[PDB]
RNA sequence: UCAAACGAGGAAAGGCUUACGGUGGAUACCUAGGCACCCAGAGACGAGGAAGGGCGUAUUAAUCGACGAAAUGCUUCGGG
RNA sequence: AGGGUGAAAAGAACCCCCAUCGGGGAGUGAAAUAGAACAUGAAACCGUAAGCUCUCAAGCAGUGGGAGGGGGACCAGACCCUGACCGCGUGCCUGUUGAAGAAUGAGCCGGCGACUCAUAGGCAGUGGCUUGGUUAAGGGAACCCACCGGAGCCGUAGCGA
RNA sequence: GGCCAGUGAGACGAUGGGGGAUAAGCUUCAUCGUCGAGAGGGAAACAGCCCGGAUCACCAGCUAAGGCCCCUAAAUGACC
RNA sequence: CGGUAGGGGAGCGUUCCGUGUUAGGGAGAAACGCGUGCGUGAGCCGCGUUGGACGAAGCGGAAGCGAGAAUGUCGGCUUG
């Protein structure tokens, strides 16, 4: 496994820049699951992986007590990778590539490119 | 050594039958 | 640069399965596969050049003993005597196989070297 | 595979050789379960008692696993293979050394119920072939 | 002409002999320096 | 192109055992090229030679690539490019419109090297433009399609005459 | 002392199955003793 | 029924062939790591404590990397 | 000295053997004969099953002929396997006048393992120019390279210290 | 002549000799034959003795040296 | 048209490179194993309920290019 270890130049590790935040609507574009929507959980950026909800099923078995007792078998979600995916607006039901406007603010966004809304999100 | 090899080059006949031969029988 | 190879491995897998039936390391063990393979081949040579010699040998004698079944002294000799007097070119040593196969046709052939 | 009549059961690398393994092993071959049971109770072996656990533990799972009895039950074929030999290098007098290899062995014993039909004659009948790949499981001297 | 079909003519390159290669290829064993001497041995041998 | 020979490597330069009385070969070095731990003979040094060919043989063997590459219906033949607004769209079309397709390894060259054609024509990965500062015979005989203008027309003549 | 050579196959197989061999004489003893063992009045076995 | 002739037929380890397995890691495809050139650049560091180490630092095992009682890190100015 | 289960640990819930290790079901997976000793797995080596055959037999284990027997078969006379018996056959290399040699070497199997590279002279074969031939260093869209760069070299005159 | 190798330890047999003891499968020469570098057949086996010069195939024939009771092919052939 | 030391002529194979992002290939490439096929042979071609992603031929080039020997050497596994 340390043919798959985290590189680290100068003891940290070399973390990768990424298209997907937290919160957003993705759709899986070919890999297997294709062609359905979800929110995104939890995010692994050194493998530039994705989990997200409800559509990766990875049913696995786990010794649940140390008293030996009721075993759970847990369905849970796995990694499919961050170019598998695309955005989505809920108003123009279609994936799309993404885009940094630079509006009026000082602030730059996230965008669409062919339509014509934003994906960022305010504070809340 | 010498390895070396040899394909004859061979016929295969078939008979159709045998004639003209009725000259000086020796029966016993 | 480095060169590592398969090619030894069918030059001596060929050599490996001709020397099947060899009787133990003869038949498995390299090494020797490969001196079965060169004895093997010359003693088809020479097994085969007297093969035409030893079946020559086998019709003389399987022919010398039809002509003895006469009881009267007639050789092989003899038969060959009147065999090409009686001008009869080059039965090759054939008539030891009729000899058996057809036996009252080589006393027809006997019967007509008397006359 | 005999159409679903054998169960076969391995064993790990246990540590013994594989030799005494055999002659062990050899003993045991073609005897039901009841034969092997009571002499793999008294084979005065060090080797007998991971044959017998294997034979114990291949056939209860025989019994838990399919569904029979352990009576009508012989022993198939019990193959015991070679492991992985460990090296020790022990040291000798004069200032050598001697590769002493730890052996293990590598059981794999197949178990045969008799699941049968037994008919009724002898005589054969040239027709119904789609019935004659059922009729036919388990038998010897196979024309044609 | 392609980057296909050139080709040079016979006699102009001819292949260098490899030695100690097989006894079939001509200069197999000793590679053509008889049995021993110092033209079988490996070195500066002898000055002309 | 590299590799080390026994003179180079961090094996033993010592004697590992004595030369008599062990039954074993006379094994004088552990980096020895018969002991796969090291060292190699007769492997490939760096080398950076120089094979020299003649002038008159290599303008000959030029001129006899384009000697044979027109005739067989290998050479259609432009003369002007101004492109303005470089933008590989009226490049591609004027190259479907001359009869060159973009995929079948075309090649062709322009004097004076303008800018607006090298900005237009180093994306399509089957040709790759040249001139007579940079005209080889490698990448001139793959002769599938291959197309002058004048002054290379006139600049081929003037140079490889009669 | 020292052997001159090996052995086969032949020999080896041979030489082992005696042994093995040798091994399977002493278990019918055990199969009369495993089966002496059952239910029966034999003075043997507390 | 007797006398005489022959020694078939099934007979063991094993031998050969075939099939399926076990140790083994050659071959094939790689890489996580190396080698050599070309073009620049640098061969700096250290009494303001060096190269190199020892010990230690995280909420909680060992090892490596980073760090040094200001310790799995700190101040300021910029990028994000 | 020791690399590579999968694409993702999804690394086997639960039942049985059972002190563990391990094994069999079931479940995941496209693949579980991809099960953590885990990717293709060959040879030596150890085995098990099937066909033929060896216990009056002398043999570098073959080969030529082939008794008997077995297997699928379609050009059913052919092909493959076993081998009753007969003839013949002094392992391979090294290296010697001469080696089956009781001269040397190798336990076996698989890999690594040896006339190679630089620069010159000479000759041969294929070219390019013969208005004699050819450039080196160096310059060049990073290297190679188009094109320069006639410095030099070779042949043009020999004899004699 | 040009380029380019090996070889320069020989062995036995006939003849001509020397050394020896006209002893050696001895040693050294001179001409020749074989082996070396030559298979096959005859010589029981057996480098140098006789026949003989192997491109390959044939379940072809005739022969040389040598043989024709059996092992083992051909005459228990004929006449002195 | 026997052939040792040796000399010359003609070829097969291997890995990489030009054509080459070649033809072909998860409808099974390389490997490994197989042949009632073809060659003077080195070898080619074809078939595989094994394996799972590469890679021919032709026309050319370059070698860490071909194994049965070195009391070779490194791993594996025998004998006794």
């Amino acid at each position: 496994r340390w043919e798959r270890k985290d590189c680290k130049p100068n003891s940290l590790p070399k973390l990768h820049k990424r298209h997907v935040k937290v919160g957003d609507t993705v759709k899986v574009i070919s890999g297997g699951e294709k062609g359905k929507i979800g929110e995104i959980s939890k995010i692994h950026k050194h493998n530039s992986t994705v989990i997200i909800k409800d559509l990766n099923f990875k049913t696995k078995h786990v010794k649940s007590k140390e008293e030996g007792e009721q075993g759970q078998i847990i369905k849970i979600e796995a990694a499919i990778h961050s170019s598998n995916v695309m955005l989505i607006l809920k108003e123009q039901e279609v994936a799309d590539r993404v885009g940094h406007k630079i509006l009026e603010d000082v602030r730059k966004v996230r965008y669409l490119i062919k339509t014509g809304e934003i994906v960022d999100t305010p504070d809340r | 050594r010498r390895n070396i090899g040899h394909r004859q080059p061979i016929t295969r006949i078939k008979i159709t039958g045998i004639t003209g031969y009725e000259d000086y029988p020796a029966s016993t | 640069r480095v060169k590592r190879g398969y090619i030894a491995r069918r030059r001596r897998k060929k050599i490996r399965f001709f020397a099947s039936s060899f009787r133990g390391a003869h038949s498995r063990l390299t090494r020797t596969i490969a001196q079965q393979k060169i004895r093997a081949l010359v003693s088809a040579h020479r097994d085969r050049d007297r093969q035409k010699r030893d079946f020559r040998r086998l019709w003389i004698t399987r022919i010398n003993a039809a002509i003895r079944e006469r009881g009267v002294y007639y050789n092989y000799s003899k038969f060959i005597h009147d065999l090409y007097k009686r001008q009869l070119l080059l039965n090759r040593k054939i008539l030891a196989q009729i000899a058996i196969l057809n036996p009252n046709c080589i006393y027809m052939i006997y019967n007509e070297i008397i006359k | 595979p005999g159409k679903c009549d054998e169960i076969t059961t391995r064993g790990y690398s246990i540590s013994m050789s594989v030799d005494k393994a055999r002659r062990v092993i050899d003993q045991i071959r073609g005897r039901s379960y009841a034969e092997t049971l009571m002499i793999l109770e008294l084979m005065p072996y060090r080797a007998c008692y991971p044959i017998f656990k294997l034979i114990y533990s291949a056939a209860a799972n025989a019994s838990h696993n399919k569904q029979f009895n352990k009576a009508n039950l012989i022993i198939s074929k019990a193959e015991v293979n070679k492991g992985i030999t460990l090296k020790k290098v022990k040291p000798r007098a004069r200032g050598r050394s001697y590769m002493i290899k730890r052996p293990t062995c590598h059981i794999t014993i197949v178990l045969r119920d008799i699941t049968h039909f037994d008919s009724y004659d002898k005589f054969l009948e040239s027709l119904t072939p789609k019935k004659l790949i059922a009729l036919l499981g388990l038998m010897s001297t196979g024309r044609r | 002409f392609r980057l296909d079909n050139l080709g040079p003519q016979p006699g102009s390159r001819k292949k260098g002999k490899r030695k100690g290669r097989g006894h079939a290829a001509g200069q197999g064993g000793s590679c053509g320096f008889g049995m021993r001497g110092q033209k079988s041995r490996s070195g500066p041998g002898i000055m002309r | 192109a590299s590799t080390l020979t026994r003179a180079e490597v961090r094996g033993g330069g010592r004697k590992p055992y004595p030369q008599k009385k062990t039954g074993r070969a006379r094994r004088g070095s552990q980096g020895s090229p018969l002991r796969p731990g090291g060292g190699v003979i007769f492997g490939p040094k760096p080398r950076d030679w120089t094979i020299k060919m003649n002038k008159k043989e290599r303008r000959l063997a030029l001129s006899t690539a384009i000697a044979s590459a027109v005739g067989n219906s290998f050479v259609v033949e432009e003369f002007a490019e101004n492109f303005e607004k470089p933008k590989t769209k009226d490049f591609i079309a004027a190259m479907q419109r001359w009869g060159l397709d973009p995929a079948e390894k075309s090649l062709f060259f322009l004097m004076d090297l303008v800018e607006n054609v090298e900005k237009s024509g180093r994306n399509i990965r089957t040709l790759k433009l040249l001139t007579p500062r940079s005209l080889n015979l490698f990448d001139v005989l793959n002769a599938e399609k291959l197309v002058f203008t004048e002054g290379t027309i006139q600049y081929l003549n003037q140079r490889y005459g009669v | 002392a020292v052997p001159k050579k090996r052995t086969s196959i032949y020999k080896k197989r041979i030489r082992k199955n005696i042994w093995k061999k040798k091994g399977y004489w002493a278990a019918l003893k055990a199969f009369s003793l495993a089966k002496s063992l059952s239910t029966g009045n034999s003075k043997s076995f507390f």
